[PDB]
């Protein structure tokens, strides 16, 4: 009964309003460091020279951004993949210039969101739950792994990471399609199949359960009060929803098993976003999308342009214009 | 036209030999509905 | 003891008869010389 | 190229690495013969 | 019991695929559109509308095939096969983009027919028509993009084409020309779609990991028969899991599943409002306050002005090929190019 | 009726698919649209 | 459970493959002879590999008209 | 040819499963 | 910089030793 | 016919390999037939790579991942990564593929014919998953064997031919590594290296001395860790720190393999010593420094003043400084200034690149290697079109480095997911709620409220 077994009685306790857990002894101080440093960098970070060529990019709000154009600008290309903590720099103003706040945020966010995943395991193990809400969170977490760490590692610089910003994200998407042809990558296409299907099967499952709610209330109050929390009766008729959706397409396209239904709701966006994060993680090492430039040619040999040749001219448009001053050489290798 | 008589000739040979095997099985189903 | 020419037969065949026709057509495209 | 006493059996080698992809698919043939019981 | 009642019996007859009254409007039109996509992506060129290869017959693959839009000279011609442009000729009609309007109008009528089906089946099985209400978001996306957006533009040519890479053209078109990422109505759609895909993944894995042990086997899917009236999962544990993991949790299972209806349907309805604005080229292209700042200060760079430099790249490099009717002859020196690329 | 084992149908209709998509993926490299 | 013959009972019945061993290959052959005998290049107007361009000309034969547009395609085809 | 290899390589997978079905073996 | 480096280093290892010891301090035991 | 429906096992057909958890003879044949599949692929791919092999073309220009591994070992390659005998490649293909039938026999034998459990026929081979000292005995047996395997590499490096050295003098040559780094402050100083840029945790091993001596150190601690785990039982701090289940040890292996796949991805992407660019192609770093060199070479050959030549931005177009001060290659390749290859160490003096070693001292083999490495960058498509995403279909090139890093990232991420799957499950299984929550004793209704 020392203050260690009293400490593990607090850390592992389910009686906490917000569960700590042992993963949360890493998750809380990393993600508070990644949240305090984020909003300070989002409002007051002086402009970061991301591309290493002494042209600073204003990201913060005080320097003439709004929330849409605001960002934490990624660390300098002069740094590359180098570890840039505060103690690497001679001053703070040097650390602020070369994008050190980006490396502070993403190393505290990814280490803290990895420990969000095991904290999601840990509460499932304290509660007696089955454990795989962590496995489903590995789909957005690999995505955060990819665009913050893995795509920098393959490309050799944290300047290639996704900027912590709304329009910095759109910069990251445009440049990625210019260099890696992400739309023609099938792993991104399985990811769009994971999020379009995910939004479909959300609105599907959301509307078939709402369609099938048993009358418990009057039309003079909300149907939401037909559910009382913790009730043992199912609040909607699963046989009617299967009877509805089975007649909607055909009977055998339909999950008349609620558990087999919610595995599919679990697995379709998760395996979708898994493959999409594997899209970014494999286009980290420049395993680009499908390159059908000048594929259809005629009998003479004249290139008959396709829709993938129209994308290629748009891809050319972004890539000759991304980082207009950073390239001194004709091939964009990394 | 000759080519449309070669695109449709295995097709008309398909449906005929398809209807040559369910021929009594069609006369049993139309009769049962009627 | 079942029907043969149902509505489902028309749902099956109006999709799957041109599907096989198209798959024979796309497989003939794989041998078009340039 | 293979050593020249082996080029008779060269179309065999050209499809020899498809065999491990088909062991995975054979478990589904074997599971379908037993009806996935 | 006359012929309308008798046709009501046979249409609402309990069969494998339910026909219904909507199947008179759904089942040809949904099948002509999808049958016309496959007919156009296999056999129909875009060599006169776009100057493109877009069928399997020409050499394109599934990614690169499309039923491409009509030419800009057609305008918003309905392009009926009997109409004044095709003049009856099927061979000419496919070349003039007539199969695009065949798919965009039968697919329009089939989507009415599928949405009417969702009403008709819910009226017969006795349930609420929320799946039809949730299907209003794919209608409004199909209506705004494939119909309302070209109707606001100069022709059907600027609508998206029914193809994988041709949609990818259309996505990269809207970045370069419209800056559609920056539009707030598209962000509400991204928040709605990714929120839907999150709420699909979260609610799917929450239910599947709060299940009650109803069977003595280690594969839990056979612990559910559908005629049971028990909750198959512990909504109490699920609420206590998410209250301590995330901070907030659903406690109403009816409000949870309405929120699953609400979030992708409001997102896809918000993206509709942006595309209707983009039909009139009402973009959120520029924050006027920043391009005032950046045009008299040559050191103020944000990621916003970098995206606008990318859009000038898209609008000048893609357009002499993307828009062949305009006869854009852009020399090798008017092209916006950074250093060394 | 149940004369043919359904797995034999399911193992050769599923082999009709990979022959054809294997023929479709070969014609990516042969003839039209092969960039050659 | 609606009335029709189950799909475990149709495709497994040999009478199915009495019908369908001679109709599924027949339509695959019909579709082959759509493309191989050239009818695909004539129903829909998709050009042959020697029909995108005239011999010296390399312009795109692009439609610039609406009500003079069916005759315009034919002018491009008489060019070939 | 490469195909007649991959045909008999491929066919003789399920023929193991065909024999043990038509011999009532330990499938 | 010289001081904040070892300040962060002690903070990191104390939270990491709290991570490693608490999962070594009978985490299989703490199940319902 | 035990554990073969869901009536007897409680596992479905899609988790039907989980029916073999307590079937030691059947789980052995599962593993030996799968071991036969890896050794089949090792055999059949090597044959497929050597039947479709052009010894004129370099190995990276041919989609070869396994011929570069045999070539790195010092087999059938001479000066500068050039094949002089394809027979050591062919033997590795035949000895693996023929051995796959023996493991295929023994996998099929133990799975579908042998005793279903080994616990009756052989108490030495029969194991319980929750027997902790037996589970280290098999761990100790397998540690000694991997210590034997990490000493075979030392044997091939020190006696039986030597490995291919990229840092051999005058270009690359197969070199007998006769003085390996036995110093543990160097061998385990790699372990305390930062993973990040310029340090590159163990991927920065840049000579074959530390490779051989590191495999003497690993190869003998695995022997001495085998003798450890054979002669001991797990201690009490470890018994309370682990789930002792079959799926638990699987999850610990899956989590270990996710580490290894993410590391080997980084080895094949960054390291050009144990993955020579003669065989595997230039690294991502290597090709960007080769492009800056080719135009450092080209323009100075036209008389550019390459030290004083400026970029658009104020930086050196050819020669700028790293943020530590070294004269490095200008351009965007400033991110790759931590790259060491042997075609540019004759340029690197102590300030970084020496400008006086650029003017009158760049040899034509270096101009050849930099121009080759620039036009064979590990950029490529999924249909194997070389170059950027905006490149035309003329170059049929994806590097083996890109193939190996991306495949072993796809595999290593899923093996992290598979670790999270199986570690969560095996701890839910050892506590007794992996099948669901008991309704009669639900913990949360026995757990107090929050607010
Ligand atoms: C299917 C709908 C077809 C359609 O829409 O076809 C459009 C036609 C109008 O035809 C267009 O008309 C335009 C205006 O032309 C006029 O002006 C030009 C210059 O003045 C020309 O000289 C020309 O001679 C003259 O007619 C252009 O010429 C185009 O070629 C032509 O597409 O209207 C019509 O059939 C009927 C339209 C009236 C009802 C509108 C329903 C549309 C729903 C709302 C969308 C509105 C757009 C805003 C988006 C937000
Ligand atoms: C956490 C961040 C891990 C990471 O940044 O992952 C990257 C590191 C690899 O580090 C890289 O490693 C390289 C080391 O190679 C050096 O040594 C090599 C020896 O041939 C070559 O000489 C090479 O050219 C030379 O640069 C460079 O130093 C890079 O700058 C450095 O970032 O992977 C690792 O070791 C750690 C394992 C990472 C697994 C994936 C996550
Ligand atoms: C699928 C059907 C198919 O179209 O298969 C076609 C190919 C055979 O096609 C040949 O594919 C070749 C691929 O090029 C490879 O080989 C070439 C030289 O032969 C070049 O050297 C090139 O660099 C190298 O990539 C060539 O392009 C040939 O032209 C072409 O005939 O079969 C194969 O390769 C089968 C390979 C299966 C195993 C691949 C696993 C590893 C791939 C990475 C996975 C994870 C990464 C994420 C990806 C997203
Ligand atoms: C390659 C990976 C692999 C391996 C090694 C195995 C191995 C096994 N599975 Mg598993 N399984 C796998 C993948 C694999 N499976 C996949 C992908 C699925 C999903 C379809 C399953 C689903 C599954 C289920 C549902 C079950 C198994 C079972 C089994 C075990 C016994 C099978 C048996 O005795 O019935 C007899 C099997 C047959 C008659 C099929 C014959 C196949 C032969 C052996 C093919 C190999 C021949 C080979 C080429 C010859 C080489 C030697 C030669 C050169 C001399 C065996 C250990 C069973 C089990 O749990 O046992 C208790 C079981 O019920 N598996
Ligand atoms: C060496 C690695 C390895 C090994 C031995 C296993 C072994 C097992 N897995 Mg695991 N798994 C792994 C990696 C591994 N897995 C990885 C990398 C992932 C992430 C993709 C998973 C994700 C996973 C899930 C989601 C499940 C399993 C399951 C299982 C069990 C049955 C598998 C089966 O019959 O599928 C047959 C093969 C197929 C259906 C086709 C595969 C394509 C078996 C104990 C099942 C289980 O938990 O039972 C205890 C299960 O539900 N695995
Ligand atoms: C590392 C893989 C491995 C392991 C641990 C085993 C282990 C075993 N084998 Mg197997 N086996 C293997 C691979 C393996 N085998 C291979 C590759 C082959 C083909 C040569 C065989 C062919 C084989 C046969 C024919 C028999 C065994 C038998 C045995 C058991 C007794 C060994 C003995 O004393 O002689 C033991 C469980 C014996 C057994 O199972 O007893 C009934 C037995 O009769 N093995
Ligand atoms: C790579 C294969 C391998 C595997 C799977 C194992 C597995 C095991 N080892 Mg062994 N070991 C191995 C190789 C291996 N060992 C080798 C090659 C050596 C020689 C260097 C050893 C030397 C060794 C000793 C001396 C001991 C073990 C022990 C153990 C058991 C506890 C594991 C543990 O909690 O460490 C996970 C890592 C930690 C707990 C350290 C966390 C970081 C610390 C806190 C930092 C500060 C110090 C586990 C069965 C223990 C045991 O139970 O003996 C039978 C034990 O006392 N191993
Ligand atoms: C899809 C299945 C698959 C395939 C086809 C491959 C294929 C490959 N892997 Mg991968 N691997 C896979 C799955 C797969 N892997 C998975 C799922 C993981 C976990 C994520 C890994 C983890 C992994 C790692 C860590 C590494 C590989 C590596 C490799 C490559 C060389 C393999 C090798 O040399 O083994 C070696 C064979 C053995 C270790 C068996 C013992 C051989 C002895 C010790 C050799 C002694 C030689 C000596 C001369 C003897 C003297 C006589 C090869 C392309 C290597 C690579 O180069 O990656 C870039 C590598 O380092 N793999
Ligand atoms: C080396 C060599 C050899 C060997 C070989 C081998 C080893 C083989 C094996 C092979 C195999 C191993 C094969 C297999 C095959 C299989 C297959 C071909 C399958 C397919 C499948 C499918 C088609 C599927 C289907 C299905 C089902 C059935 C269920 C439902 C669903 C699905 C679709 C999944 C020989 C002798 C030649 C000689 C010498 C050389
Ligand atoms: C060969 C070679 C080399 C060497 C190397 C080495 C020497 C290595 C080693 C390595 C090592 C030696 C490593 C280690 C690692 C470790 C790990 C990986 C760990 C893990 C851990 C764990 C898993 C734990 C867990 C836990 C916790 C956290 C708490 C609770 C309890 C438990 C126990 C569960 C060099 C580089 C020189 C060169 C190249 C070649
Ligand atoms: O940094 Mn951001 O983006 Ca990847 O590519 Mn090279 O570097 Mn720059 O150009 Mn394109
Ligand atoms: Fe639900």
């Amino acid at each position: 009964a020392n203050l260690w077994e009293r400490f593990c009685n607090w850390v592992t306790s389910t009686d906490n309003r917000l569960y700590v857990g042992w993963f949360g002894v890493i998750m809380i101080p990393t993600l508070l460091a990644a949240t305090i440093c984020f909003v300070i960098a989002f409002i007051a970070a002086p402009p970061v020279d991301i591309d290493g060529i002494r042209e600073p990019v204003s990201g913060s709000l005080l320097y003439g951004n709004n929330i849409i154009t605001g960002a934490v600008v990624p660390s300098s290309n002069a740094i590359g993949l180098h570890f840039y903590p505060i103690w690497e720099a001679a001053s703070l103003d040097e650390w602020l210039y070369n994008g050190g706040p980006y490396q502070l945020i993403i190393f505290h966010f990814l280490l803290g969101a990895s420990c969000y995943m095991g904290r999601q395991w840990e509460l499932s193990y304290r509660l007696g739950m089955r454990p795989w809400i962590c496995v489903a969170y590995s789909a957005p977490l690999a995505s955060a792994f990819a665009v913050f760490l893995i795509y920098p590692i393959g490309q050799g610089s944290f300047s290639d990471g996704m900027p912590l910003g709304i329009s910095g994200t759109f910069n990251f998407m445009i440049v990625f399609q210019a260099e890696h042809n992400i739309l023609m990558h099938p792993f991104h296409q399985l990811g769009v199949a994971g999020v379009f299907g995910g939004a479909l099967f959300c609105a599907m499952h959301g509307s078939l359960v709402t369609s099938s709610l048993i009358r418990e209330t009057t039309e003079t109050e909300s149907a939401n009060y037909g559910y009382k929390f913790g009730q043992e009766e199912e609040t909607y008729n699963i046989v009617a929803a299967h009877g509805y959706f089975g007649r909607l397409i055909f009977q055998y396209a339909s999950f008349n098993n609620s558990r087999s239904l919610h595995f599919f709701l679990a697995a379709w966006p998760v395996v979708g976003v898994w493959f999409a994060a594997l899209g970014i993680s494999t286009m980290a090492f420049n395993l680009n999308g499908f390159n059908f430039n000048h594929s259809v040619i005629d009998a003479k040999g004249n290139v008959i342009n396709t829709w993938a040749d129209i994308i290629n001219r748009a891809n050319l448009g972004m890539e000759v214009m991304h980082e207009r001053n950073a390239h001194n050489f004709p091939l964009d290798l990394a | 036209d000759w080519r449309v008589l070669v695109v449709l000739l295995p097709v008309l040979l398909a449906a005929g030999w398809a209807v040559r095997n369910i021929l009594p099985y069609a006369v049993k189903q139309v009769q049962k509905l009627l | 003891s079942y029907p043969i020419f149902t509505v489902r037969w028309v749902a099956v065949h109006t999709l799957a008869v041109p599907t096989i026709f198209f798959l024979g057509a796309i497989a003939a495209m794989q041998f078009i010389q340039r | 190229k293979l050593p020249e006493a082996y080029a008779i059996f060269d179309p065999l080698v050209d499809v020899l690495p498809v065999i491990p992809v088909l062991f995975l698919a054979l478990a589904f043939v074997w599971q379908a013969a037993v009806g996935f019981r | 019991r006359g012929w309308f009642d008798i046709l009501d019996d046979w249409l609402k007859r309990d069969r494998f695929v339910f026909v219904g009254w909507s199947g008179i409007l759904l089942f040809p039109c949904a099948y002509l559109a999808l049958g016309g996509w496959l007919t156009g992506t296999t056999f129909v060129t875009s060599w006169y509308t776009h100057g493109l290869a877009s069928s399997y017959l020409e050499g394109c693959n599934f990614l690169t095939v499309a039923v491409s839009t009509p030419a800009n000279s057609m305008g918003h011609s309905l392009l009926l096969l009997w109409g004044p442009e095709a003049q009856g000729d099927f061979t000419r009609w496919c070349q003039l983009g007539g199969l695009w309007t065949f798919i965009a109008l039968h697919g329009a009528f089939g989507l009415i027919g599928f949405m009417l089906r969702q009403f008709e089946i819910a009226r017969l099985v006795g349930v609420r028509p929320y799946n039809a209400i949730a299907f209003s978001a794919p209608i409004a996306v199909f209506v705004s993009v494939f119909l309302i957006y070209p109707l606001g533009q100069s022709s059907w040519f600027f609508a998206p084409s029914f193809g994988v890479a041709a949609i990818f053209r259309f996505l990269l078109f809207f970045q370069g020309f419209h800056n559609w990422t920056l539009n707030p109505f598209h962000m509400m759609g991204v928040a709605g779609v990714l929120g839907g895909a999150l709420l699909c993944a979260i609610h799917g894995a929450t239910v599947e990991n709060t299940l009650f042990q109803d069977g003595e086997g280690a594969s839990t899917f056979r612990a559910f028969n559908p005629t049971q009236a028990e909750e198959t999962y512990s909504m109490v544990t699920a609420n206590r899991f998410w209250s301590q993991i995330f901070g907030i949790a659903f406690s109403n299972k009816r409000w949870l599943h309405f929120f699953m209806l609400f979030v992708p349907v409001t997102g896809l309805w918000m993206s509709a409002i942006g595309v209707v604005g983009l039909a009139l080229n009402l973009r959120s292209y520029d924050f006027i306050s920043q391009e005032i700042r950046a045009a008299e200060d040559p050191e103020f760079e944000t990621f916003y002005t970098k995206n606008l430099l990318l859009n000038e790249g898209i609008r000048a490099w893609m357009a002499p090929q993307d828009q062949p009717h305009e006869n854009f002859v852009f020399p090798e020196e008017v092209l916006p190019r950074g250093n060394a690329l | 009726g149940g004369r043919i084992p359904l797995w034999i149908v399911a193992t050769v209709a599923g082999m009709g698919v990979i022959v054809i998509v294997g023929l479709f993926f070969y014609g990516a490299y042969a003839g039209l649209g092969s960039s050659l | 459970t609606t009335g029709e013959r189950p799909f475990s009972d149709i495709i497994t019945s040999v009478r199915y493959w009495v019908i369908h061993s001679i109709t599924i290959p027949a339509l695959f052959i019909a579709g082959w002879l759509f493309v191989s005998t050239g009818l695909a290049y004539d129903v829909f107007g998709t050009p042959r590999p020697d029909s995108y361009y005239a011999q010296e000309q390399r312009s795109i034969p692009l439609v610039t008209d609406r009500f003079e547009a069916k005759q315009q395609v034919e002018t491009f085809l008489e060019q070939l | 040819a490469q195909l007649t290899m991959i045909a008999m390589i491929g066919i003789a997978g399920p023929m193991i499963i065909f024999l043990l079905a038509v011999r009532r073996g330990n499938l | 910089m010289e001081t904040l480096k070892i300040t962060v280093y002690i903070v990191v290892t104390f939270f990491v030793l709290l991570f490693v010891f608490g999962f070594l301090s009978g985490d299989p035991a703490r199940n319902p | 016919a035990t554990n073969r429906d869901q009536e007897s096992s409680g596992f479905a057909w899609w988790a039907g390999n989980a029916r073999l958890i307590n079937l030691s003879g059947k789980l052995l044949g599962a593993h030996v037939a799968h071991a036969g599949l890896i050794v089949f692929w090792a055999g059949a791919m090597t044959l497929f790579e050597l039947a479709h092999f052009i010894p004129e073309k370099p190995m990276y220009e041919q989609g070869l991942i396994l011929i570069p591994h045999i070539a790195t070992l010092g087999w059938g390659v001479g000066p500068g990564g050039e094949v002089v005998d394809t027979f050591p490649f062919f033997v590795v293909g035949v000895v693996h593929l023929i051995s796959s039938a023996v493991l295929g026999f023994g996998g099929v034998y133990h799975a579908i014919r042998g005793p279903e459990t080994l616990e009756e026929y052989s108490s030495f081979f029969g194991y319980d998953w929750k027997d902790k000292n037996k589970m280290t005995t098999i761990l100790g047996f397998h540690l000694i064997v991997l210590g034997i395997g990490a000493l075979l590499l030392v044997a091939k490096a020190m006696f039986f031919g030597g490995l291919y050295d990229t840092w051999a003098p005058g270009g690359g040559d197969v070199r007998v590594i006769t003085n390996p780094t036995l110093d543990p402050r160097v061998i385990f100083g790699y372990l305390l290296k930062s993973p990040f840029g310029g340090e590159g945790w163990i991927v920065s091993v840049n000579n074959l001395e530390d490779v051989v001596g590191g495999h003497i150190w690993i190869g003998l601690i695995c022997i001495a860790g085998g003798i450890w785990h054979i002669l001991t039982t797990p201690f009490g701090w470890a018994r309370r720190a682990f789930i002792w289940s079959g799926e638990a040890y699987l999850s610990y292996s899956l989590g270990a393999l996710s580490m290894m796949g993410f590391i080997a991805t980084c080895f094949v992407w960054f390291n050009n010593t144990v993955y020579p660019s003669e065989f595997y192609g230039p690294t991502g770093p290597e090709a960007s420094q080769a492009q800056a060199m080719t135009f450092l070479i080209r323009d100075q050959k036209l008389g550019a003043n390459v030290g004083s030549a400026q970029g658009p931005t104020g930086l050196g177009k050819y020669l700028m400084r790293s943020p530590t001060g070294e004269i490095i290659f200008g351009g965007e390749t400033m991110r790759f200034w931590d790259f060491r290859g042997p075609w540019l160490e004759p340029l690197r003096g102590p300030n970084g690149l020496d400008l006086n070693k650029i003017k009158n001292d760049i040899q034509p083999w270096q101009e050849r290697r930099a121009a080759e490495y620039m036009t064979h960058a590990p950029l490529g498509s999924l249909n194997s079109v070389g170059g950027v995403a905006t490149e035309i279909n003329s170059v049929n090139f994806v590097s083996p480095r890109s193939w190996l890093a991306t495949s072993h990232f796809v595999l290593a991420f899923f093996f992290l997911v598979g670790h999270l799957w199986h570690a969560g499950r095996a701890r839910a299984a050892a506590a007794g709620f992996e099948k669901g929550i008991d309704r009669e004793s639900e913990p949360v209704l026995s757990m107090p409220s929050l607010d």
